[PDB]
């Protein structure tokens, strides 16, 4: 009696065949507002998917369960995201971090270019100045906060702040590990204010700095005055100037160094 | 529950008729529908490509798939469609309400038959490739196959999805030229793989490349690099510019004072094994 036809029979397309738990690479470099499709999911897998990408909303785009991931937030933490330029992410489970991929575990997304930011710049400033200084990461944070100075207005005052927090407190003693990357860096700037600037710093160094570390730049008046006799700069022959640390010199000393010869 | 027959259409061939006569006169009809729009190489609108069919609730999601080419077909997403209705018996046939042909009529017939289905209309929608497998992301990010990539995947490393992926990679294959386009977006995972890298390979060539790039802006990468190969390689002669080995003085020749010793003096062109703030000076002088 019917005149009855049978659909033409189905052929699937990749988003159709697409499964969620082969899809932590295809997900966690996913940004903010970018809908992740993942395939159809069933109900009973909805919570699963939804505790393991918990900076995600879990969004239902079409029929028969076909889905997709939307990143919401960017929820990893400064200790894990600050103290490295390595990675950015990390896979949570039963209080422990691991770089690779585990079942079970929570994915944990470091924000973008964070350094860039400044963002990381309270948890660093505590960090490396104790003994818990990373020389490698320290170094690397100090350099690249004053890349942020053609950057993005938030990197800048970025820049700005720290390098504000950074003269109060190295002016204190400059011998401080960070304190020497900064001033490090300042002679790379190679400025008149980042010159007078270490002038600055070095000027204002307590009463034992000076002996212990810049007798090149204050001479005893001994030293001085045979200076006067030789038109090579004394730094050319003081052999107080050859052993210095070339970031506790002035500017006026750490340039002569460069005459002899 | 009598006569049925298939009156042919005016102009639309997959639009047809379906003629009916029924135990109640009252319930006579010239239902109008449509069905299997042929396989689409193209899109019906904007962005946009919705078959003439009809998905019954529980009927499988391919069959909306199946009127588009495979290959034009993978960067379609299929989203919800607006409620239509369906023969049961000749399912995914799509009724148009036309005049006689009304929702009470539908409404109704379904209450006193088992001849009638209802879903949602196939509502493609245009996005991107949807890459779900890990293979799928190493093949786009390496450009060892570029071919069924999206952008965010395959823009030459302008975005940075690419980086989880590279930062292992690279570390394998430092040299791979493609490592080195990456590493040339100077993004921090890049430039610190790198210096991980070269602080325990600088004398390969791919990691005066490294140096080449980083400087001017991202010195410190290198500086990084250079301290820790030379404290872990004291028996090399391209590292004493760097660590000279009288026991009180490494830091002899830093800064100012490179321009002092002969061999630090250009020798060799080779930026990598003087620091920077080291090769400022060199020029300098």
């Amino acid at each position: 009696e019917l005149p009855k036809r049978d659909p033409p029979p189905g052929v699937p397309t990749d988003e159709m065949l697409l499964n969620v738990d082969k899809m932590h690479d295809v997900i966690a470099p996913a940004k903010l507002l970018e809908y992740v499709h993942i395939g159809p999911l069933a109900k009973d897998k909805e919570d699963k998917v939804k505790k393991r990408y918990p900076e995600f909303r879990l969004v239902n785009t079409g029929p028969g369960g076909l889905s997709a991931l939307l990143r919401q937030s960017y929820n990893g933490t400064a200790p894990n995201c600050c103290r490295t330029f390595n990675r950015t992410h990390y896979w949570k489970k039963d209080g422990k971090i691991s770089d690779k991929y585990e079942e079970g575990a929570v994915l944990e997304s470091c924000w973008p270019d964070v350094h860039d930011t400044g963002k990381c710049d309270v948890d660093l400033f505590d960090w490396c100045q104790g003994d818990t200084f990373d020389r490698n990461i320290c170094h690397q944070w100090i350099g690249s906060a004053f890349n942020r100075s053609n950057r993005t207005v938030e990197g800048q005052q970025s820049l700005i702040n720290l390098y504000n927090k950074m003269q109060t407190l190295c002016s204190k003693d400059a011998s401080v590990p960070i304190c020497e990357s900064f001033l490090h860096h300042l002679r790379a700037h190679n400025t008149e204010d980042s010159k007078e600037m270490i002038d600055y710093i070095l000027r204002q160094q307590s009463a034992d700095f000076k002996q212990k570390y810049m007798r090149c730049s204050y001479p005893t008046r001994d030293k001085l005055e045979e200076s006067l006799k030789y038109a090579e700069p004394r730094e050319c022959w003081d052999p107080e100037c050859s052993n210095a640390n070339v970031n506790f010199l002035l500017t006026r000393n750490y340039n002569n160094l460069g005459l002899c010869n | 529950l009598n006569r049925i027959k298939i009156a042919p259409g005016i102009a639309d061939i997959r639009d047809k008729y379906m003629e009916l006569g029924f135990n109640y006169p009252e319930y006579n009809r010239a239902v109008k529908f449509a069905e299997e729009s042929y396989t689409y190489y193209y899109e019906t609108s904007p962005g946009e490509i919705k078959p003439k069919f009809c998905l019954i609730d529980g009927m499988s999601i391919d069959h909306c798939s199946s009127f588009i080419v495979p290959e034009f077909a993978k960067q379609y997403v299929l989203i919800h469609g607006e409620p239509c209705s369906s023969f049961k018996f000749r399912p995914g046939s799509l009724i148009y309400y036309q005049n006689e042909v009304t929702p009470e009529y539908i409404k109704d017939l379904k209450h006193a038959t088992d001849y009638i289905a209802s879903g949602q209309r196939c509502h493609f929608i245009k996005k991107d490739y949807l890459l779900g497998d890990s293979d799928s992301v190493a093949k786009c990010c390496s450009k060892t196959n570029t071919k069924h990539c999206p952008k965010i995947f395959n823009n030459n490393y302008k975005t940075e999805h690419c980086d989880d992926f590279m930062t292992g990679f690279c570390r394998n294959d430092p040299g791979n030229p493609n490592c080195l386009e990456w590493l040339r977006a100077k993004r921090k995972p890049a430039m610190s793989t790198y210096s991980d890298i070269c602080s325990k390979h600088m004398d390969a060539r791919y990691c005066s490349e490294f140096i080449r790039i980083i400087r001017p802006d991202y010195f410190t990468f290198g500086d990084t690099a250079l301290y820790v190969f030379c404290n872990d390689h004291k028996g090399n002669r391209n590292c004493w510019c760097a660590n000279y080995p009288k026991s009180n003085s490494g830091d002899k020749y830093l800064g100012p004072r490179v321009c002092w010793l002969h061999e630090c003096t250009d020798e060799s062109r080779d930026r990598k094994w003087l620091y920077y703030n080291q090769d400022v000076q060199r020029t300098r002088c």
